[PDB]
Parts: structure tokens; C-alpha cells; sequence
């Protein structure tokens, strides 16, 4: 049978400043300040009802 | 926009929370270390007496600031505890 | 000169200030060969032990005793009273501090500075004795603590009051 | 010989002091070293305080309110025996008891605060959240499969 | 263990118990303390109120009934929290990332 | 604000040297009046009564003779001689003053407050009749001063007329520091607004 | 001056002997007592008047409203409100 694992990511210092030069966001998976974590809190009841 | 995404588990853990015996451990640290820049912001009032933004960083070492380290501290201890009652207060209605 | 320092030290009730002196006093008599030291050797073993016994480190009372040099060689009706005075205080009882009292009653009689704090020792003890007994319960009878520390009930009532 | 008594204290059931004894005696108490010899004897008695003792270690996981008066029977001593042994269990921080002296209660349920409580449910919700992903890994499967 | 089951209360007296199993109140207390090591229940024991507090059962053979029985329940959670996040968005239209 | 007194008096006794200051004596019977009031039970014992400085001046005069016994009383769990020894400290130490002569009325309120308080802290029930024995005043003379200073919240216990027992609550804990806080918060919410919007206009 | 003293006598305790009720009321005869208590809605059974059930029954099919029952200002709703004010 086959298990799953969580997927995420790490990147070296290279390799992430290559993707945040690609992109024009300031991202919103973060949870970093108190913006970021309130756009956080509504995607998690939508992730919740959508399961 | 695969690249934009970078979690998966976020909205199982934007619902996750920790122990509430560190939580209770956060918001008394935040009190009583701004008590003891609450003292030094007193002393810094009695001074701003020299003519000159600059010369009074250098001279009295304005640049320490107590001014700056209360405001931030008090900034995160009190976004913190919006998230906080926030999570929980959700928690309870929404699951029972 | 370091012995007599120690007994007035410690009436003050510092008993810090009175160890420290009553080691270098003994130690004195220790290695001095004896003659009239027997005599003064015993004296100052005694508050040497009576010192650690007040401050309730009473497992030093044990730490200084040995049976090569103490309890060997200037063992006497004396130390046997210090270690019955430390075991009954291990226990936070106060029947067995009074077992050892009674039997050794002219030993303590026979030092004004041992006496003077067996007296002041009483009375840290009977607090002791009476949070012993009722930590492991709630809601305790003061008819039952009356019989074990066997004082009369209303002197158990106001003692209890003061803790 | 020796199974019996590994199986006794290893299960987490109570049992009672005359019934260990008598049938231990003549298999295990007879033997050399321990148990045996006239010294070795004087050490069959402190038996009897363990066996007690473990007894008291099973009622305060699975009794919080027990009576004074049943407690009695279980150990099999007398009122003031038995107030004695538990306090002696509490100064060695192993159990925590509260025995009320007009025989209303005796008491093993935990004091509580609210940051444990608050810490308890915690776990409960995260757990959930956890559950719920889980079974649908499987849910997958299933469907497309059949 | 079955009584316990079947029935979706958290607690039963003693008297409940001895009727069912045909035990005197004695006989009870070691019954329940048996069942609790087995691993068949969790709880625990009052001989002040004389209760057995039942907190966990043994999930056991799962029949087509008892499907439907489990989503009726998912159902109501489920219109709970879409509700709630109808809410959440009219709230905080002007503060989002 | 007899909560500063109090840490410089303690102060005062082991050194001045007088400067034009009234003396010794004076400060001495000072020391222990502020004593009392300020320090719970264990700082009354050290600071006043074991003082070297207060054993050492003795009792050589009217007013530090009252005063000295009055601290002693309060510490034994005497309480015959509590109510006898505060009437001769209002005369003799209170009155001769000129700065708790003006503090009198609410310096004896306090005490009389104190004595009842410390009773109650340490028993879930008493009788009137019993509590009133031990003070040397009548039943219906201790029930009146009781009844006065329930309301003013630090004897913190009901009485009940039909048993005549006296019940001690105690709802000071989390709850009374919460009272506190709202209403210092309230005050401070008053200078923000007042000091902030006569600037603005500027 | 009946009604009022109705009003008062429900929350103030809860079951009280026949006379008295009478005595409080004001009648002058047992019947025009219980007469009131029909009226009022409270049942008199065994000469006992109960508010135990009748307060808390009357003031829930009034307290039903809907139109500041869905205004109560939840919990969840406050953190929010906070929320915004910080950053705006």
C-alpha cells in the first residue's frame, strides 16, 4: 500500500531568490505579519468544508 | 502559480494552535519586559533639550531607543493575542 | 578565642556564623594532642552538631559524625542525644524528639547553649509535627491531631490559628 | 514457579495480601537467597507493605472517588492503618491522596488549573484535524480502484 | 460492554449493572476494574455516587446502519462551517494580503 | 500616605542625627504607629519588634509605653488587652501629635478594621458570642462595627442572625484585580483625551 | 397595583402558602386568589403557587425575537473588529 507524506519545501539561497525574482507577490502562505495570517485563517475554513 | 504555493497542510494548521502553557508564558514575559523599558522611556522624556535630530542621537545616544523596543514588543504581543482568541473562539462553535 | 565567639553567635540566632567558628575551634582540639582538650573537645562536638540541627540541615548532623573519629574516639551519652534529636526531626515528629529528652534530660540541663535553643527547637518542631499530619488529608478532625501530638484540644485550636 | 509471581505485579489488577501469601509459601518462600533462612525471613514481612502499597497504586488509576470504609476491606487493615500507609505513599510523591477524616471521601481524581485543561483540549482538536486527512488518503484509493 | 455500546449516554449506576449481569454491587466494582485493564473501556470508577463514568468505547464490527449514522452528523458540521466562513468574509473586506 | 513613612521611618531609626528635628523618642513612637498599619504580620515582628534600635531606647516615655504594647498584642493573638490598649493610644500617642492628630479618625477606623480582619482571615466560622468574649465588648456592640465595614470590603464575611455563626467568603482573587484595572484604565482613557485634543486644536 | 406586585412576586421567590398570596394580592376571599392566578397564568396545585416553571416560560416565548437575536456580537465577531482598526 502506498502511505502518504506531507509535501513542502525548502530551497537554497540561490534557488529562492530565483522564484521570488519570478514572482511579482509578497506571499500568503507565509503567516508571517498580522495581514498575512488573517487571509490565512479563511483559506483554512474553505480548505475544512471543501475535505 | 505552482510556485506561488508552497504548503499544503496550511489549512489544517491555520485551525492547529500550541500548548496554551506557553501562550500564558508569551503574554507575561511581554508585560514585565515592557515595565522595565517603561522605566528608561521616563528618563528619555526628561531629556530632548538639544537643538538637532543628530545631535542628540550622538550626544545622548538617542539611537538605543527605548521608544522603538516598546512599541514593537507591545506590537507582537497584542497581534498575537488578536489571532489567538481569534483561533479558539472558533474552534469551539465550529467543531462542536 | 574562636570558641567563645561561636556560643554568643549563636544565641544571637545566626547559626551561619556560628558553625563556621565552631569547625576551626575543633579542629584545633582535634589534632592537638589531649590532656584538659578531651574535655573541650566534647563541649564544642556538641554545638558543632547543634548548629546543623537548628537550621534543619539535618543530614549534616550524619555528614560530620563517622564511626572512626567522632563516634569512635569522643563518642559520649552527648553525641548519642544530637543523633536522636536529628532523627526526630527527619521524621518531623515530635514524639521522638521527646523520647530523647527524657532520657538524656541531665546531659541537656549540664549546657546553658544547648539548652536555651531546645527550647526555641520545641516549638519549630510542634509546627512541623502539626503540618505533617494534616498535608495527606482535608477536612481533618481536630479531636484526631490532638491525640497525636498530645497536647489538650484548645491549645491544639489557637497553636493552629498562629501557623 | 516463577511466572506466577512476574505476572502478579506486572498486571495492573489489584489482590489481597492472604491469598499471596499462602500460596507463595511453600514454592517460592522455601528457596535460599531472598526468602529462605532465618534473616532472610525478616524480609517475607516487607512483602506485606508492597503488596499494600500496589494495591493503592491500581484503585488511584482506576477508582477518583472510592469510600474511607471500602477501602478498608480491599487492603485489608484497620482505620488507622490504613490512613498510615497512605500518607507515608504521599511523602514519597508517588500517589496523590486526600482522605477526609469524618469518612466522607477519599480522593485520587487530580487538582486541577485551567492551563492544563486548556492544554488538554488542544490535543483533542489538532488530533481531529489529523484524523479527518488521513481516512481520506484511504478514501482515494478505494475510489478509483473500484 | 454491549449496554455500554449500543446506547450513546456516558454513564450507568450500579443497580443498572447488577440486574444486567446477574452480580451483587460488590462483585460490580471488580467488573468494571477488569474491563478498564482489558482495554475494552476507559473511564472511571465513583463509589460516592456509585456511577461508572464511560469515556472511550472499542470501535467493533461496523454495520450498514451505522454508516449513514456517521454522515447524518458530517452533514451538520458541514453547513456550520461553510455558514461561518460566509461571515468571515464580509468581516475584514479591506484587510486581507 | 503612610505607605513612604514607613520605609524611611525604619530608616530613621538607626540613623539622624537631629537637625532641627523634634527627637528620638519622637521618632521612635512614630516608627511604630507607621509600623503597624503598613506591614503585614512577619514584617511587624522584624522591623519593630526585634528593631535593636526600639529594644535598645526602651520605654521612657507615656506615649511610646502604649504604643510598644499595642504592636505586641496585635502579633500574640491577644485580644482582651487589644481594645484597652487602643483607647490609651488615641490619647496619649494620636492626640500629642501634630501630624496624626489630623490623621486620628482615620487612623483608629483602621486598626479597629485590622484586628477584625485578621480574626476572619484565619477562621472559616466563628460565633458572635465567641468573637465578642474574646474582645471584652458585648454581642450586639460587635455586631453594629461589623456591620460597618462590609461594605467597605476587607473584612470580606456575611453574619447570619438565626445561628449566629459569621461565614467567611473570600471573592478576592483573580476577580479583584480585575476591578482595578478597568477602573485605572478608565482614568487613564480621561488623560489621553483631554491632554491630546487641546494640542490638536493647537 | 396587582399586576406590579405579580411582577415582583415571581422573581423575588419562587412557591409561597395559599393566605399569603391572598394577603399580598389583596383579596378578601381564596377563590378571587386563584381566580387571578388562571388569568396570570400560574397553576395553584395543593394550595402552592410555582414559578419555577411559569417565570423562565413566559419570558421565552418573548425574549424570541428575530430581529436583535442574530445581533448578540459574537466572540469571534469582536476579534475581528479589533483586527482591522490596528492596520487601517
Amino acid at each position: 500500500t502506498f502511505l502518504h507524506l506531507p509535501c513542502t519545501i525548502e530551497a537554497e539561497e540561490a534557488e529562492e531568490i530565483g522564484v521570488e525574482h519570478l514572482l511579482r507577490d509578497v506571499r500568503d502562505q507565509a503567516a508571517g505579519g498580522l495581514s498575512i495570517r488573517l487571509t490565512n485563517q479563511l483559506k483554512s475554513l474553505k480548505g475544512l468544508q471543501s475535505k | 502559480k505552482m510556485l506561488m504555493n508552497l504548503h499544503k497542510e496550511q489549512w489544517q494548521s491555520g485551525l492547529k494552535m500550541y500548548d496554551y502553557e506557553e501562550k500564558e508564558e508569551s503574554n507575561l514575559a511581554a508585560t514585565k519586559s515592557m515595565v522595565k523599558i517603561a522605566e528608561q522611556y521616563s528618563k528619555r522624556i526628561e531629556e530632548e533639550k538639544e537643538l538637532t535630530e543628530e545631535e542628540l542621537k550622538t550626544r545622548y545616544v538617542g539611537r538605543q531607543d527605548p521608544k522603538k523596543h516598546l512599541s514593537e514588543t507591545a506590537d507582537e504581543t497584542l497581534e498575537n493575542n488578536i489571532v489567538s482568541v481569534l483561533t479558539a473562539g472558533v474552534n469551539s462553535v465550529a467543531i462542536k | 578565642l574562636d570558641l567563645m565567639s561561636g556560643i554568643l553567635h549563636c544565641e544571637d540566632k545566626d547559626y551561619k556564623t556560628a558553625f563556621s567558628y565552631f569547625f576551626e575551634s575543633f579542629e584545633s582540639y582535634h589534632n592537638l594532642t589531649t590532656h584538659n582538650s578531651y574535655e573541650k573537645a566534647c563541649q564544642v562536638l556538641k554545638y558543632m552538631l547543634l548548629s546543623k540541627i537548628m537550621l534543619n540541615l539535618i543530614d549534616d548532623v550524619k555528614n560530620i559524625l563517622n564511626a572512626k573519629y567522632t563516634k569512635e574516639t569522643y563518642q559520649s551519652r552527648g553525641i548519642d542525644a544530637m543523633k536522636a534529636v536529628a532523627e526526630a526531626y527527619n521524621n518531623r515528629s515530635l514524639l521522638d524528639f521527646n523520647t530523647a529528652l527524657k532520657q538524656y534530660e541531665k546531659e541537656l540541663m549540664g549546657d546553658e547553649l544547648t539548652r536555651s535553643h531546645f527550647n526555641a527547637l520545641y516549638d519549630t518542631l510542634l509546627e512541623s509535627n502539626l503540618c505533617k499530619i494534616i498535608e495527606p488529608f482535608e477536612c481533618v478532625e481536630i479531636s484526631h491531631i490532638s491525640k497525636i501530638i498530645g497536647l489538650d484540644t484548645q491549645q491544639v485550636e489557637g497553636k493552629l490559628s498562629q501557623m | 514457579s516463577q511466572e506466577s509471581l512476574v505476572k502478579l505485579f506486572t498486571t495492573n489488577e489489584l489482590m489481597r495480601w492472604p491469598i499471596v501469601q499462602k500460596t507463595y509459601e511453600p514454592v517460592l518462600n522455601e528457596d535460599d537467597l531472598a526468602f529462605g533462612g532465618e534473616a532472610n525471613k525478616h524480609h517475607w514481612e516487607d512483602l506485606q507493605k508492597r503488596v499494600i502499597e500496589h494495591n493503592l497504586r491500581v484503585i488511584s488509576e482506576y477508582y477518583s472517588r472510592i469510600t474511607l470504609l471500602r477501602l478498608n476491606e480491599l487492603l485489608d487493615l484497620t482505620e488507622s492503618q490504613t490512613e498510615t500507609y497512605i500518607s507515608d505513599l504521599v511523602n514519597q510523591g508517588i500517589i496523590y491522596a486526600k482522605v477526609n477524616r469524618p469518612a466522607k471521601i477519599v480522593n485520587f481524581e487530580k487538582p486541577k488549573n485551567s492551563s492544563q485543561l486548556l492544554n488538554e483540549w488542544s490535543h483533542n482538536v489538532d488530533e481531529l484535524l489529523e484524523h479527518i486527512e488521513t481516512i481520506g488518503h484511504l478514501i482515494t484509493k478505494e475510489e478509483i480502484m473500484h | 460492554i454491549e449496554t455500554v455500546f449500543v446506547k450513546n449516554i456516558r454513564m450507568l449506576s450500579f443497580e443498572d449493572i447488577s440486574k444486567a449481569t446477574h452480580l451483587p454491587k460488590d462483585n460490580v466494582e471488580h467488573l468494571v476494574m477488569r474491563a478498564i485493564s482489558l482495554g475494552l473501556l476507559k473511564g472511571s470508577i465513583d463509589q460516592v455516587n456509585e456511577l461508572v463514568t464511560i469515556s472511550w468505547v472499542q470501535p467493533r464490527i461496523i454495520s450498514g446502519d451505522q454508516i449513514t449514522k456517521m454522515k447524518d452528523r458530517l452533514v451538520e458540521w458541514n453547513d456550520q462551517v461553510e455558514k461561518l466562513g460566509k461571515k468571515m468574509e464580509a468581516r475584514g473586506q479591506s484587510i486581507w494580503v | 500616605n503612610f505607605k513612604e513613612a514607613a520605609k524611611l521611618l525604619v530608616d530613621s531609626l538607626a540613623t539622624f542625627t537631629s537637625i532641627e528635628l523634634t527627637s528620638y523618642e519622637s521618632i521612635a513612637t512614630y516608627a511604630s504607629v507607621t509600623g503597624l498599619f503598613t506591614l503585614e504580620r512577619t514584617d511587624l515582628k522584624s522591623k519593630v519588634i526585634d528593631s535593636p534600635e526600639l529594644l535598645s531606647l526602651i520605654s521612657t516615655t507615656a506615649a511610646l509605653q502604649s504604643i510598644s504594647s499595642l504592636t505586641i498584642s496585635l502579633y500574640a493573638s491577644d485580644y482582651a488587652s487589644y481594645f484597652p490598649y487602643l483607647l490609651e493610644t488615641y490619647a496619649n500617642v494620636l492626640i500629642p501629635c501634630k501630624y496624626l492628630n489630623r490623621h486620628a479618625d482615620f487612623f483608629v477606623r483602621e486598626m479597629r478594621r485590622k484586628v477584625y480582619a485578621q480574626l476572619l482571615e484565619s477562621y472559616k466560622t466563628l460565633s458572635l458570642k465567641s468573637m465578642a468574649s474574646a474582645f471584652g465588648v458585648s454581642v450586639a456592640f460587635l455586631d453594629n462595627d461589623l456591620g460597618k465595614f462590609i461594605p467597605n470590603k476587607q473584612l470580606n464575611c456575611v453574619i447570619d442572625r438565626v445561628n449566629g455563626i459569621v461565614e467567611t467568603n473570600r471573592p478576592d482573587n483573580k476577580n479583584a484585580q480585575y476591578h482595578l484595572l478597568v477602573k485605572q484604565g478608565d482614568g487613564l482613557l480621561t488623560k489621553l483625551q483631554k491632554y491630546g485634543a487641546a494640542v490638536r486644536l493647537t | 397595583i396587582r399586576d406590579e406586585i405579580a411582577k415582583n412576586t415571581e422573581l423575588s421567590y419562587d412557591f409561597l402558602p395559599l393566605s399569603n398570596i391572598k394577603a399580598l394580592l389583596f383579596f378578601n376571599n381564596e377563590k378571587e386568589t386563584e381566580k387571578f392566578a388562571l388569568e396570570r397564568n400560574w397553576p395553584i396545585v395543593n394550595s402552592k403557587v410555582y414559578f419555577n416553571n411559569q417565570s423562565k416560560e413566559k419570558a421565552d416565548y418573548e425574549d424570541e425575537m428575530m430581529h436583535e437575536e442574530d445581533q448578540k456580537t459574537n466572540i469571534i465577531e469582536k476579534a475581528m473588529d479589533y483586527a482591522i482598526s490596528i492596520e487601517n
